[PDB]
């Protein structure tokens, strides 16, 4: 949907913190798996385990 | 007034006539060409499966 | 379809986008045609017609009222030429249907694509390198430049989404039969919601330049049935 | 006055000189 | 004149602060 | 000149306009 | 002055420019046969080559600047250009861009990316063969000089107004390139600075372009559209000078419509800066946006078509004398028609989906720019030649000429509007097999147009063998044949060598010095 | 014209597509 | 600033305080017939103007 | 701007002649308007044409009407009037003279 | 009496400087592409200083065409101002190239690094402490130079010396000031879309400003040798205000930083 990075951040800053069900996250899961792409999530997850990723938490 | 005037007027009325006539032609032979062709196409592919 | 030899106009249409854009595009033409026969009209008998005496006519800079009608008379033609322009954008631009997501992404000699409107029956997301054939391995029945292996297939009657991105220099896939065209930046990506109308495969080409393998670069799509893509498994 | 104007006409001699020896260098490696 | 001085004077005093 | 002022410097200036293509092309395909 | 030397290294680049038309279109005859290099190696060098070496040498110095700075300052009355040290200086700056442009060709592999170097990846992974950056720099320069010319023809037709010219009834050509400048003036530094930009990227590793760092190379399309639109806006607006100057003194010195004819240009100059859009309309922008677009575009058609009216009222009913630059002016009002008709048909919405970098815009803009500024930069030579030159230009060589380019350049532009449709993506060395008929004939007409060129070479050197037998006088006489002068002023100026028949006065040729006293306006 | 076309057709017609054959 | 080089500012100064001016910036339409018998008449410092 | 003070202003500026190449320019300009010219203003060109002592401008302005006089009928009408005002004249046609 | 034409001429067509600036401007082709991927790291900066000394020479032989032989008169004075004051307009195309560049890259936001802008890793300078003293010498240099014109109609010396001096003197504080602030910044040019669109609409006005000393500095030589006068309008007299209103509009980018953009 609109906004991308907002649908990943939804269901990123779900249950990682923010200790949730997974139907809601899931929901945003495969908004995610169709509509953006799935070569960058090597990188948008090297940026995550390095730990500047671009996300607030 | 005089010739030059009515030479303006029939011109450019005749001019409007035969872009039209033209244009008309055109658009009436090549436009139904498609539709009788692309119709009949996707008669053939709707009606028939 | 396929382009052809000697062609005049374009590919098959199999769009409701392409059906519309022919529509507006004969009916811009058409008002094209008129203004040329008008001005063709006028310049031959202007020169022929008038051989002359040496004599030019005296009046001088003017025309004030019959002037400003033919000043106003081109604004209604823009009118008329540009209200089919606003319902034909506001019919195309819209993409709220429910659809399946067929994803590209080109890296300045192929493409490859990821199926993920629907988690199969495996769960897996896949991914198909769409390279070219050189000239060792042509296939003589099938048509150069315009050879890709790995063909893309989609279902028909089926509402399609091209949500796309590139790198390495970045370029957009274009395929004319059925009139789709977008930017594939680095950074941003975007959609176009199309179905089609027929089955038989579709050829396109790679619009924007990407630099020494801007030529080969083919682009074509299958387009079959909704029980011939079930059973299109190994994906 | 033209005293400096000589050296001047010296150094950029040189500074239209030497590029165009720099360009074979640029066109072999 | 006077938009000049007191304005620098007050733009002086401004200025030691930081 | 006393055979060329301008007779054959228009002649030969268009040559070498039109034939610095053909060199730049020659020597960026041998590379 | 500097025209003469600016006029030389235009004929010079032009017949460069048309060998690289030569060689481009010999290996777009057939496929894979004259060439190896079918990419960016050696091919989208010579098309770069080609093309920003023909519109920035070619096109925008003679139309705008060599009539400027020859005809300018002496149709609008003044002694010399206000500033006279600085037109030495952008023109010597020019040939300094050629020799570095010809070494953007010649060094190792070749950074040609065509002549509008899109950034994301014309990177330092191109700068193995650095070229981009000479390219860059030729075009800069060539950007600064065309820059300095039209400070300098600004000013020259602002403070050195002869007390003849009050500002309501100003020749077209001086008010034209007075607003062919002011429009220059807005839209040359916006690209200086994207140079200066996309070269500190490509240098110093900074990349704000480029892939990394979150770069977008959408700004710089922006950037290059905002500068490339008023662009060809300067690329024919001088021609349309020229084009009411050859119309009105061929068939009759009354025209129509001046102050409707300068307020045309203006609106052409007022709303020529605020649609950079269509031009990558495709990419994605906002519905509401690119609609807003698209109806701003009808609009800067329409003023074009009030002035193509007025000259169609104005060779009716007049003296028509077909000598070769009426032909000119003739067969760019007939092409141009068509070709603004293209663009109307281009400047729609939902058209540019199906149409952006196929040959169908290849053709239209090849036949808008192509056939009117080189349709009027042939009436211009064709036109003030012996006044300058003090030589007869022998006119069935020009006769010939002219319609040896007319149908060469109609059977090269005119199957683009066929491959176009059909989908040929733009710049392809090779093209698929279904695309073979059109561009075997795109190739005739392509040796036809430069057999044209060769022609006006043979023309250009018969330039030394004053034929009195050949053509003398524009304008012959109506009812007189015993009186005679130049038969034709409207307003009477006859003051001592300006008149309203404008600067055919002078002499042939004219002095190094001339215009000694002020001349006055009825 | 006619040695515009003769020249064209005396410069080059050599090296094209495999075979009339190949495209039926 | 007097006693300089070119004294062109001079009479910009002299006929700004008295009236005729410098460079002949004055224009001429006396409305006349342009006839040979009475033709527009012709003032200068020199036999051709 | 209408028929009748065209004719009378410029019959006005047409007695102003005294001269060949005035004559001569106040005929083409006053010819060349976007009206037929009236038969007092061609007679007062004869007339003119006799006063300013030359002939052949007053055969060139009976083929400007030849011209400009936009069918044969009214030509035929000009030939009668322009006839017997020939034979007060002494002007030949050029269809009468085969140059 | 003998008269002429207003508006003059120069040295005719050959003439070294024209071939000279041209020439350079291929010597700077040259090093700013041979030191780029050969590495001459000497020449570039010789191509800097003959543009320099060209720029001078082609500036001297002018203004001695301007006093030294006194040439120009009332009409070109209006049309040497009239064309440098579009020079100015000129250079707010150039200038808004970049404006409009960053407020593209802060209107519209990059989802990629730091979505909110300044990013996350990049922290901007508190405006309050070096910028509230610099918004102040900024208008304190165009507040002061307004009555050093009045003090240049009046006649006298000293106070329009105390008012130009103590102008120029301050500027080169504040040359010494943005060259501590820009040094002392700890984000550098490659970072980000961030970094050098700010640096690049700062070194801007360093360019503007270098050579800004430069030409006020041989504007005071000029002054010493008793060329200018408060009656010597020649051309070059009124060509030294109009900076201030670059820097009234520098002030108009100053502002799209601090209050509206973080
Ligand atoms: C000097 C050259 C020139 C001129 C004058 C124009 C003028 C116009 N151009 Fe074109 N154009 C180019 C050169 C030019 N163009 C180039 C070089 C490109 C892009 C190629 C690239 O850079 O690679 C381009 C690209 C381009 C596109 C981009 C599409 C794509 O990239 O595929 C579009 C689309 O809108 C367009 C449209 C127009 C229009 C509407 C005009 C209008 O100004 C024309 C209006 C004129 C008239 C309409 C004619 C007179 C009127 C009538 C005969 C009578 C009344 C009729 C009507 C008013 C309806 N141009
Ligand atoms: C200055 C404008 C101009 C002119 C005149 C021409 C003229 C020609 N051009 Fe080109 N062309 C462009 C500008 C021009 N072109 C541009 C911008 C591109 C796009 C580049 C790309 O995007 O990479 C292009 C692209 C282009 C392509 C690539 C198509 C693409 O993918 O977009 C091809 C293909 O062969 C081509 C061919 C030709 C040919 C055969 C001519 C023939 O008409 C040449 C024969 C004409 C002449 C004979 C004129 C001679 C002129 C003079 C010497 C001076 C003027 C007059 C005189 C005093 C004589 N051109
Ligand atoms: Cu990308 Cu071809
Ligand atoms: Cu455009």
């Amino acid at each position: 949907t609109k906004h991308c990075w907002q649908s990943y951040v939804d269901y990123h800053k779900c249950v990682n913190m923010k200790g949730e069900d997974f139907a809601p996250c899931k929901v945003f899961w495969k908004t995610y798996n169709a509509l953006c792409p799935l070569d960058w999530i090597e990188k948008w997850d090297d940026q995550r385990e390095k730990g500047i990723f671009a996300g607030d938490i | 007034t005089g010739t030059i005037k009515r030479r303006v007027i029939m011109d450019i009325v005749l001019g409007f006539s035969l872009g039209g006539v033209m244009a008309s032609y055109w658009w009436w032979g090549f436009h139904m060409d498609k539709i009788n062709k692309r119709e009949k196409f996707y008669a053939e592919l709707a009606e028939r499966k | 379809d396929v382009p052809t030899p000697y062609a005049c106009y374009f590919q098959d249409s199999a769009t409701p986008n392409q059906e519309g854009i022919l529509e507006l595009h004969d009916n811009i033409m058409f008002y094209l045609l008129v203004i040329l026969g008008l001005v063709s009209w006028m310049l031959y008998t202007i020169v022929m017609t008038y051989s002359k005496n040496p004599i030019a006519y005296k009046y001088i800079k003017h025309g004030q009222t019959i002037e400003v009608i033919w000043t106003i008379f081109p604004a209604v033609i823009l009118l008329i030429i540009a209200f089919p322009s606003f319902i034909l954008l506001y019919l195309c631009d819209e993409v709220i249907s429910p659809a399946m997501t067929i994803k590209a992404i080109g890296y300045q000699w192929y493409w490859k694509y990821e199926y993920s409107d629907f988690i199969n029956d495996s769960g897996e997301t896949v991914e198909f390198e769409s390279y070219v054939i050189p000239d060792e391995l042509l296939e003589e029945g099938q048509l150069r430049l315009l050879d890709t292996d790995t063909s893309m297939v989609v279902p028909v009657d089926t509402h399609i989404r091209f949500v796309v991105t590139a790198a390495d220099v970045i370029h957009d896939f274009a395929i004319p039969s059925l009139g789709i065209k977008v930017d594939a930046t680095p950074g941003r990506l975007n959609q176009v919601s199309a179905l089609i109308q027929r089955e038989g495969v579709f050829y396109g080409a790679c619009s924007e330049l990407c630099g020494t393998g801007h030529a080969n670069m083919p682009i074509k799509i299958e387009a079959v049935s909704l029980p011939k893509f079930l059973e299109w498994l190994n994906e | 006055s033209a005293l400096y104007l000589y050296p001047f006409y010296a150094i950029f001699a040189v500074a239209v000189v030497t590029p165009l020896l720099y360009i074979p260098n640029a066109i072999r490696g | 004149w006077v938009a000049l001085p007191a304005i620098a004077l007050t733009a002086v005093n401004t200025y030691f602060v930081e | 000149g006393r055979k060329t002022p301008y007779a054959l410097s228009h002649f030969g200036f268009f040559a070498i306009g039109f034939a610095v293509p053909f060199v730049a092309c020659y020597v960026q395909l041998k590379k | 002055d500097i025209a003469v030397l600016y006029f030389m290294l235009a004929i010079f680049s032009g017949m460069a420019g048309t060998a690289m038309s030569l060689i481009i279109r010999l290996e777009l005859a057939a496929p894979g046969s004259q060439y190896l290099h079918g990419n960016s190696q050696l091919f989208n060098v010579l098309v770069v080559g080609h093309a920003v070496l023909m519109i920035f040498f070619l096109v925008m110095p003679a139309l705008i600047g060599g009539f400027g700075n020859y005809l300018l300052p002496l149709m609008i009355g003044a002694t010399d250009t206000a500033f006279p040290r600085i037109n030495n200086i952008a023109f010597w700056v020019l040939p300094m861009g050629l020799v570095c442009l010809v070494t953007s060709t010649l060094v190792e592999s070749g950074a040609g990316t065509g002549w509008t170097v899109y950034p994301p990846l014309s990177s330092i992974q191109a700068h193995s063969g650095p070229s981009v950056d000479l390219a860059i720099f030729a075009l800069h320069l060539t950007s600064i000089s065309s820059l300095l010319g039209a400070i300098n023809f600004i000013v020259t037709t602002l403070n050195m107004r002869t007390n003849g010219m009050t500002m309501h009834k100003l020749p077209l050509f001086v008010w034209s390139i007075f607003i062919t400048a002011f429009l220059l003036l807005l839209s040359l530094p916006v690209l200086s600075a994207g140079i200066t930009m996309l070269l500190l990227d490509r240098n110093f590793n900074t990349s704000f372009f480029e892939v990394s760092g979150g770069g977008d190379p959408i700004l710089y399309e922006h950037l290059f559209w905002f500068f490339g639109h008023p662009e060809v806006y300067i690329l024919i607006i001088p021609g349309f000078g020229i084009i009411s100057h050859v119309v009105s003194t061929y068939s009759k010195k009354p025209v129509f419509g001046e102050i409707s004819m300068v307020y045309a240009m203006a609106s052409i100059g007022l709303l020529g800066f605020l649609v950079w859009s269509h031009h990558m309309y495709i990419v994605g922008l906002d519905a509401d946006t690119r609609a807003y677009f698209t109806s701003a575009t009808m609009i800067i058609a329409i003023p074009t078509g009030i002035k193509i009216f007025s000259w169609l009222a104005t060779i009716h009913g007049g003296s028509i004398r077909l000598a070769t630059p009426m032909l000119y002016a003739i067969a760019f009002l007939f092409l141009f028609t068509m070709g603004g008709l293209t663009g109307v048909a281009l400047a729609n919405a939902s058209l540019d989906v199906a149409f952006h970098d196929t040959y169908y815009v290849v053709g239209h803009f090849h036949y808008v720019l192509s056939m009117g500024a080189i349709f009027s930069l042939f009436a211009g030579y064709y036109y003030w030649s012996p006044q300058i030159l003090g030589l007869n230009y022998n006119e069935k060589l020009a006769q010939i000429q002219f319609w040896l380019i007319f149908i060469g350049a109609n059977v090269i532009f005119f199957p683009m509007h066929f491959l176009g449709i059909n989908g040929m993506p733009r710049r392809i060395p090779d093209y698929p097999d279904a695309f073979a008929g059109w561009n075997y004939v795109a190739s005739i007409g392509s040796f036809i147009a430069t057999l044209s060129l060769f022609l006006f070479i043979y023309i250009l050197y018969d330039q030394l063998v004053n034929g009195l037998n050949n053509k003398v006088n524009n304008k012959s006489v109506i009812y007189n044949k015993a009186p005679d002068f130049v038969e034709s002023n409207t307003i009477f100026n006859l003051n001592t060598v300006k008149s309203s028949s404008i600067e055919f006065l002078l002499t042939s040729p004219p002095a190094v010095h001339s215009f000694n006293t002020p001349a006055v306006q009825s | 014209l006619l040695f515009s076309v003769g020249l064209f057709a005396v410069v080059r017609m050599a090296g094209g597509q495999d075979a009339k054959t190949m495209n039926k | 600033d007097l006693d300089q080089e070119t004294g062109l500012a001079r009479l910009e100064l002299l006929g700004k305080l008295e009236g005729i001016d410098v460079f002949d910036t004055k224009p001429l339409d006396s409305s006349r017939k342009g006839t040979m018998k009475d033709p527009i008449i012709i003032e200068s410092y020199d036999d051709y103007r | 701007e209408t028929f009748e003070e065209f004719t009378a202003r410029y019959e006005k500026e047409f007695d102003e002649a005294y001269d060949l190449f005035e004559v001569q320019r106040v005929l083409n300009n006053c010819f060349s308007y976007d009206l037929v010219p009236a038969p007092a203003v061609i007679e007062k060109a004869l007339r003119a044409a006799r006063r300013v002592n030359d002939l052949p401008t007053a055969i060139r302005v009976f083929e400007a009407l030849k011209y400009k006089v936009e069918n044969e009928d009214q030509y035929k009408a000009y030939l009668d009037e322009l006839k017997d005002v020939r034979q007060e004249l002494g002007v030949p046609l050029k269809e009468e003279l085969f140059p | 009496r003998h008269q002429q034409h207003p508006f003059h001429m120069v040295m005719p067509s050959p003439w070294p400087i024209v071939v000279s600036f041209a020439l350079l401007s291929l010597a700077l082709s040259t090093a700013l592409t041979m030191h780029g991927y050969i590495g001459n790291m000497n020449m570039v900066y010789l191509a800097l200083f003959v543009l320099l000394t060209s720029s001078i020479l082609w500036f001297r032989d002018i203004v001695a065409e301007a006093t030294y032989l006194g040439d120009h008169t009332m009409a070109v004075r209006k049309g040497i101002n009239l064309g440098f004051l579009m020079f100015v307009l000129s250079e707010v195309l150039i200038f808004a190239g970049l404006f409009w560049a960053y407020f593209h890259s802060a209107m519209s936001p990059d989802v990629t690094l730091g979505a909110c802008w300044p990013p996350v890793g990049i922290e901007a300078v508190q405006p309050t402490e070096l910028p509230l003293l610099n918004t102040i010498i900024l208008l304190s240099s165009g507040a002061t130079v307004t009555y050093s014109h009045h003090a240049l109609i009046a006649g006298n010396r000293n106070k329009a010396l105390s008012g130009l001096l103590i102008t120029f003197w301050l500027i080169v504080i504040f040359v010494t000031c943005q060259y501590i602030e820009y040094t002392n910044a700890a984000f550098t040019i490659s970072d980000g879309v961030y970094g050098s669109v700010f640096y690049a609409g700062t070194g801007l006005h360093f360019l503007h400003m270098v050579m800004l000393a430069a030409m006020l500095g041989v504007n005071y030589w000029r002054m010493r040798n008793y060329h200018l006068t408060a009656g010597h309008h020649v051309g070059y007299e009124t060509t030294i205000i109009y900076t201030h209103v670059l820097d009234v509009i520098w002030l108009f980018l100053y502002v799209v930083f601090y209050w509206w953009g973080v």
